[PDB]
RNA sequence: GCAGUCAAGCGUUCAUAGCGACAUUGCUUUUUGAUUCUUCGAUGUCGGCUCUUCCUAUCAUACCGAAGCAGAAUUCGGUAAGCGUUGGAUUGUUCACCCACUAAUAGGGAACGUGAGCUGGGUUUAGACCGUCGUGAGACAGGUUAGUUUUACCCUACUGAUGAAUGUUACCGCAAUAGUAAUUGAACUUAGUACGAGAGGAACAGUUCAUUCGGAUAAUUGGUUUUUGCGGCUGUCUGAUCAGGCAUUGCCGCGAAGCUACCAUCCGCUGGAUUAUGGCUGAACGCCUCUAAGUCAGAAUCCAUGCUAGAACGCGGUGAUUUC
RNA sequence: CUCUUAAGGUAGCCAAAUGCCUCGUCAUCUAAUUAGUGACGCGCAUGAAUGGAUUAACGAGAUUCCCACUGUCCCUAUCUA
RNA sequence: GUGAACAGCCUCUAGUUGAUAGAAUAAUGUAGAUAAGGGAAGUCGGCAAAAUAGAUCCGUAACUUCGGGAUAAGGAUUGGC
């Protein structure tokens, strides 16, 4: 996850290391979400911190408004396309990897996210829950 | 606890058992397996493979 | 001149020396703390690890977001026909620590266990305990008196007991002898409980019962000769090394002038004895039912072993104990399986379990079908058949 | 480089909460120097990589004592090295610096650890260009480009593996000694509570997850494929068919088994004794005092429980012991 | 206007393979750039066949970036001879 | 024969079947392959590897010494009958 969402998200595998490209699933006007950091992250040596869905991320629009760009934003995954293993045993997966642009609070700066969201992703952060099309 | 069909060869999917995969619109689909999924994804047509 | 980052070291050093065990066989090396006020029983047993399979059921954990939810887990079953005890060991402690005073053996013991004793079996005159059921001839006596002095002397008393190999699938026809801890009461009503029991049976539902967490000692695979990169998981040198790189670069520095006791090095791995604990028990089987693999959700008449069998060890005729997630040793081998040695309120042992549905599929691939039955219903009839 | 003693001053007031001038006592050997003892019948150097262990002048974590400690946050100090101390942009760099994560991103040693372990970017042979110097050959503690990295089968060490001799052989055990392990964060709840004018804003108990590490394991999912298991395909060859050969496993699709992944799943014990510190009774000293005698609580500590080996010159219980 | 020593750096060009200071200043590329590029120039110590500036084509030459690709890496696993 | 082909692959005539051999398939190797998700975060540096690739048709930038750049780039197609 991060922080500033609501309750505990149980594992989930990563499949999004620093250096990842995610789509944006929002409105915001930035087409790229590229990772550069994973707020919930420890350490190991020469271990990249990776993301999986729902964490939170601090990212950098690559393409998209200019107003956007050259800077760094949290954000935060919504799909991710390496497939994990849910309690209930079975082995889901999307399609790509997209992502939400948010602030430190979890709030997202735009009001739609295109696409389906994962229920942890959802269920961690109201707001993403809030603003989704199809959850799961 | 159910057990789904594979969407592409009908198959029965016990619990545990399979793969799920979530399409770009929002379909959600099901395999029983690397063989049903591995035919999806070379876009293979159930109504041609023998055995579905 | 200190490391340039720091990283934690690799392997456990406890787990020393990485080399073959002993015996296939691994030892209890603890019993849990005799309450001599309950009822005598064993405090472990003999069985032989069949294979594994998946669980399904309902979660008891209030404030998870699974509680009241469907969880699917990976089970193991092993196959556990009653054993039987064939005598009794008399320990004394001493300022030297636990010794054996005398062991009394039962009057007949089964060729299963004869066999144990011998190399050449088929070769021998099989005199085994020919000698000392002669004791058994008077009235009492030889046999009596040795009883009386484990009752006088012994501080702890362990009955010998010894797995039934033949009702298994095994082609081992020898079968494994092991002490047992009895923790019942009285010294006096121990030796009693075991002499009473003399060549006689006890199964599995005399010591473990359902939820029950329970730890599970065995020898672990073999692999042989293993790199330091598998064995340790030490770090895979870059591609450009010279003289290959499943290895590692620093065996260590000029001082000591000594390869060190704690640098990974390149030698066995597997077969090693693990004390594996808190194993919940999900399902005792019994063998005399017909219904080993159902449930009170999925009612279909079927037993514990999957469809083809359970691969590369074969059916489960007999009581069996089904442990959530894993236990070390591989199919085939001998698990003395052991009563914990403390109270867990772990929440996550205390947690009743009831199972709604259990895999019973093929495991020697991908399978489609539970019974038989539920191939045909599907399939339909085919070119054989009718 | 690090630590003290004195106490003028800083500190609204107040030397010493936290600092501390003039002076003064010391410590360290990851600075740099001084020396020139050792090695010139020689065998490179810097940095990194990899990996282990040690130091403690402690960054984080445990428990405490202080405060200019209301709360939160911080700061000083004690016991403390048990356990962690990271991902990256530019640079050959160590260093430096910036981004970022984080409980924290402590400082050092082990021939300025580690080249028959690697790498060879830098430096520092021979080729070459520039700038400065020189009449010149050439030079530069200047810039630049290209420049072969040898041997272990010996001994010891270390890791694993057999094994003679203790009547013979077999089964079941003991436990000396040695090793040893877990780690840290968050949420919910306590609670918008304690405290506070407000701004703000905790903790224990309880619950749920997670990070780092570890030991297993292969039901599941994924990976692998000479199952050359099944099918497909090109070229040629066996007159055609059928069925096959060859193409250093011809190529493609699937592909059980085995192996195998924080790419998968399971599991990782609890009693005591203490440290700092706070106290108890209590003299010395008819008072006072945690201390002198005695004594209570008490930490990621220690010792056990537990866990791995089992002394091949440590031991116990038991079985059977030859006519060809 | 003057001094050394005959003249006194023109056209050009540049922190350039020539710049000590130096990781120069400004702009740009980047989350961040001792790198790269565009500029600036009292330039330690640029400069006109001791050739200067320009330049299409060419290069197993030195250098920076982008797309593609990828077991280089995260983080390793499996197979063949 | 395939094919643009004295290429590669397969064959006929002719010539060899000669390079110590047997049993196993630990580690580490030398040579050959493959990897979920990410895609240079590895590194002095994409070193090594990967990806592209024939042919037909369409299409094709700055600049240029007008010759080039240029197979620039970017696309569709391809068996059998
Ligand atoms: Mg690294
Ligand atoms: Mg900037
Ligand atoms: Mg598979
Ligand atoms: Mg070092
Ligand atoms: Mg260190
Ligand atoms: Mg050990
Ligand atoms: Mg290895
Ligand atoms: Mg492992
Ligand atoms: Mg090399
Ligand atoms: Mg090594
Ligand atoms: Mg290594
Ligand atoms: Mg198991
Ligand atoms: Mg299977
Ligand atoms: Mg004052
Ligand atoms: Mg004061
Ligand atoms: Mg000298
Ligand atoms: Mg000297
Ligand atoms: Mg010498
Ligand atoms: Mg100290
Ligand atoms: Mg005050
Ligand atoms: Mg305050
Ligand atoms: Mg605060
Ligand atoms: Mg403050
Ligand atoms: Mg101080
Ligand atoms: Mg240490
Ligand atoms: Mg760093
Ligand atoms: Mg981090
Ligand atoms: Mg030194
Ligand atoms: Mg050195
Ligand atoms: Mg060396
Ligand atoms: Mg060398
Ligand atoms: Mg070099
Ligand atoms: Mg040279
Ligand atoms: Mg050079
Ligand atoms: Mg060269
Ligand atoms: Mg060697
Ligand atoms: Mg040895
Ligand atoms: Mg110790
Ligand atoms: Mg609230
Ligand atoms: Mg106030
Ligand atoms: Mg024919
Ligand atoms: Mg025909
Ligand atoms: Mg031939
Ligand atoms: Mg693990
Ligand atoms: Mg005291
Ligand atoms: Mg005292
Ligand atoms: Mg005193
Ligand atoms: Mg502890
Ligand atoms: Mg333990
Ligand atoms: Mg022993
Ligand atoms: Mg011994
Ligand atoms: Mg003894
Ligand atoms: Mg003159
Ligand atoms: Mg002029
Ligand atoms: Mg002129
Ligand atoms: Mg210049
Ligand atoms: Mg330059
Ligand atoms: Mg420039
Ligand atoms: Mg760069
Ligand atoms: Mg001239
Ligand atoms: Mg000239
Ligand atoms: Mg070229
Ligand atoms: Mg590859
Ligand atoms: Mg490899
Ligand atoms: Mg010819
Ligand atoms: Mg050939
Ligand atoms: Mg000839
Ligand atoms: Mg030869
Ligand atoms: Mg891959
Ligand atoms: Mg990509
Ligand atoms: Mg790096
Ligand atoms: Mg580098
Ligand atoms: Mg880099
Ligand atoms: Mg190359
Ligand atoms: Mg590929
Ligand atoms: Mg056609």
């Amino acid at each position: 996850s991060g922080n500033g969402a609501q309750g505990t998200k149980f594992r989930i595998s990563l499949g999004l290391p620093v250096g990842a490209i995610m789509n944006c699933a929002d409105n915001s006007g930035a087409r790229n979400l590229y990772i550069i950091a994973v707020k919930g992250s420890g350490s190991r040596l020469n271990r990249l911190p990776a993301a999986s869905l729902g964490d939170m991320v601090m990212a950098t629009v690559k393409k998209g408004k200019p107003e956007l760009r050259k800077k760094v934003m949290p954000a935060i995954v919504v799909r991710q396309a390496k497939s994990w293993r849910r309690r209930d045993g079975v082995f889901l997966y999307f399609e790509d990897n997209a992502g939400v642009i948010a602030n430190p609070k979890g709030e997202m700066k735009g009001s739609a996210i295109t696409g389906p969201v994962g229920k942890e992703c959802a269920d961690l952060w109201p707001r993403v829950a809030s603003n989704s099309g199809v959850v799961v | 606890m159910k057990v789904e069909i594979d969407s592409f060869s009908g198959a029965k999917i016990y619990p545990g058992r399979g793969t799920l995969f979530v399409r770009g619109d929002s379909k959600i689909f099901r395999f029983q397996n690397s063989k049903s999924a591995s035919l999806f994804k070379q876009r293979k047509n159930p109504r041609r493979i023998a055995w579905t | 001149s200190h490391r340039k980052y720091e990283a934690p070291r690799h392997g456990h050093l406890g787990f020393l020396p990485r080399k073959r065990a002993a015996s296939i066989r691994a030892r209890v090396k603890a019993f849990p703390k005799d309450d001599r006020s309950k009822p005598v029983a064993l405090t472990s047993f003999l069985g032989y690890k069949a294979g594994m399979t998946t669980i399904v059921r309902d979660l008891d954990r209030p404030g998870s977001k699974f509680h009241k939810r469907e969880v699917v887990e990976a089970v193991t079953v092993v196959d556990t026909p009653p054993v039987v005890v064939v005598g009794v060991v008399g320990y004394v402690e001493t300022p030297r620590g636990l010794r054996s005073l005398t062991t009394v053996w039962a009057e007949h013991l089964s060729d299963e266990v004869k066999r144990r004793f011998y190399k050449n079996w088929y070769k021998s005159k099989k005199k085994a305990f020919t000698k000392y059921s002669a004791k058994y001839a008077q009235d009492g006596a030889g046999i009596e008196r040795e009883l009386a002095r484990i009752k006088k002397y012994a501080s702890v008393v362990r009955v010998l007991v010894h797995t039934q190999i033949r009702k298994t699938p095994l082609a081992q026809k020898k079968a494994h002898l092991a002490e047992i801890q009895l923790n019942g009461g009285s010294i006096s009503e121990k030796v009693d409980w075991a002499r009473e029991h003399f060549e006689k049976t006890v199964a599995v539902d005399s010591v473990f019962e359902q939820n029950e967490m329970i730890d599970a000692i065995a020898v672990t695979k073999g692999h042989g000769f293993e790199g330091v990169t598998h064995r340790w998981g030490t770090k895979k040198l870059p591609r450009k090394t010279h003289r290959g790189l499943r290895k590692v670069a620093c065996i260590g520095a000029c001082h000591p002038a000594h390869v060190m006791w704690s640098v990974a090095r390149a030698g066995q791995r597997g077969y090693h004895s693990r004390t594996s604990i808190n194993h919940k028990i999900y399902r005792v089987g019994k063998g005399d039912d017909e219904a080993n693999g159902a449930t009170s959700f999925d009612r279909t008449k079927k037993t514990i072993t999957p469809m083809g069998g359970f691969v590369h060890y074969g059916e489960i005729k007999n009581d069996f104990i089904m442990v959530k997630g894993c236990i070390p040793g591989n199919r085939k081998r001998i698990v003395t399986l052991r009563k914990s040695l403390y109270t867990n309120t772990s929440r996550k042992a205390l947690e009743e379990v009831s199972l709604k549905w259990i895999d019973t599929a093929s495991k020697f691939g991908k399978g489609r079908f539970q019974t038989p039955a539920e191939k045909h219903a599907f399939m339909g009839t085919l070119k054989k058949d009718l």
